[PDB]
């Protein structure tokens, strides 16, 4: 710290360390959104069954 | 009465629910059964 250190500053050390889980079924709920929002589109604008 | 034909030909690629030509009909069954 003397010599390749800044100044001794007081911080709060935030003991919970946060971390966002990657994961694999998320992007699958995600799709499924999506696709009811594109169906959604279709539905209205590009349905032609009536 | 003469005896008739057992059965037809039965096509080994087509269905009711996969019918294998398209067309806006079965387009607009698969519609109505989401909505």
């Amino acid at each position: 710290t003397y010599f390749y250190g800044g100044i001794l500053e007081f911080v709060y050390f935030d003991k919970s360390n946060p971390d966002m889980c990657i994961l694999v079924h998320t992007l699958w709920i995600h799709l499924l959104i999506l696709f009811l929002i594109f169906t959604g589109f279709v539905t209205i604008l590009f349905s032609f069954y009536g | 009465m003469k005896k008739p034909m057992a059965k037809a030909y039965e096509h080994p690629y087509n269905s009711e629910h996969h019918p294998l030509n398209f067309s806006a009909v079965k387009i607009a069954e698969t519609f109505h059964d989401f909505i």
